[PDB]
């Protein structure tokens, strides 16, 4: 398991590779080709909730469903 | 181009 000791030991890059490789594919089953740009977009968020996201389902697809909101918004712009 | 996209096993872009 990914525990907050275990996060906490790696470096900040490490950090957010760790946490972007254990969110990508309970996102990718949600969301199969978004998966990616979701991942990129969640992984600005703090490490402490971002660990969170992986224990409840619940604030994962919550935050995912805010992301695929902000792309649409960020698609209309460019 | 945002957002950074997220690769499985790539250095993420996103990373300063």
């Amino acid at each position: 398991p990914l525990t907050a000791s275990m996060l906490a030991s790696a470096p900040p890059q490490e950090q957010k590779q760790m946490l972007g490789e254990r969110l990508f594919p309970l996102i990718q089953a949600m969301h199969p080709t978004l998966a990616g740009k979701i991942t990129g977009m969640l992984l600005e968020i703090d490490n402490s909730e971002l660990l969170h996201m992986l224990e409840s389902p619940e604030s994962l697809r919550s935050k995912v469903d805010e992301a695929v909101a902000v792309l649409q918004a960020h698609q209309a712009k460019e | 181009n945002w957002p950074p996209e997220f690769h499985p096993g790539v250095p993420w872009k996103g990373l300063q």
